[PDB]
């Protein structure tokens, strides 16, 4: 008289399958990237044009001296 | 060819560094301007560095 099955307790566990989690999609990307993109080349012709006036400098203290 | 004498060398030399040179240099050139300019004449206008040495 000692057997198994219990008079309750039950779930039961589902047999789903579920996980389409969006995600930032659609014309949400492809927007952050370019404007993350044209912050890179604002952040040049800041640096590259203002290391072409230290060049002149550089090449200043050459013509300066030889005679 | 003829040469000028051992004389007109060993003149006062500038005896400084690379880096103590190229420190003021900068005012140096730009206000002098009156023997340097007149030598690069002395030297592109007119060529053999054996006649343009005063």
């Amino acid at each position: 008289k000692q057997d198994m099955p219990p008079v309750g307790g039950y779930g039961p566990i589902d047999y789903k399958r579920n996980l389409p989690r969006r995600g930032l999609s659609g014309y949400s990307m492809f927007a952050v990237g370019i404007g993350a993109l044209l912050f890179g080349y604002w952040s040049m012709m800041k640096w590259n044009r203002e290391r072409r006036r230290l060049q002149i400098e550089d090449f200043e203290a050459r013509i300066a001296l030889m005679p | 060819v003829e040469l000028p004498s051992l004389e007109d060398l060993k003149v006062q030399e500038v005896k400084v560094s690379s880096s103590v040179l190229k420190a003021a240099a900068h005012h140096y050139g730009a206000q002098c301007d009156k023997p340097n300019k007149e030598f690069m004449l002395c030297r592109w206008e007119e060529k053999d560095p054996r006649r343009c040495l005063e």
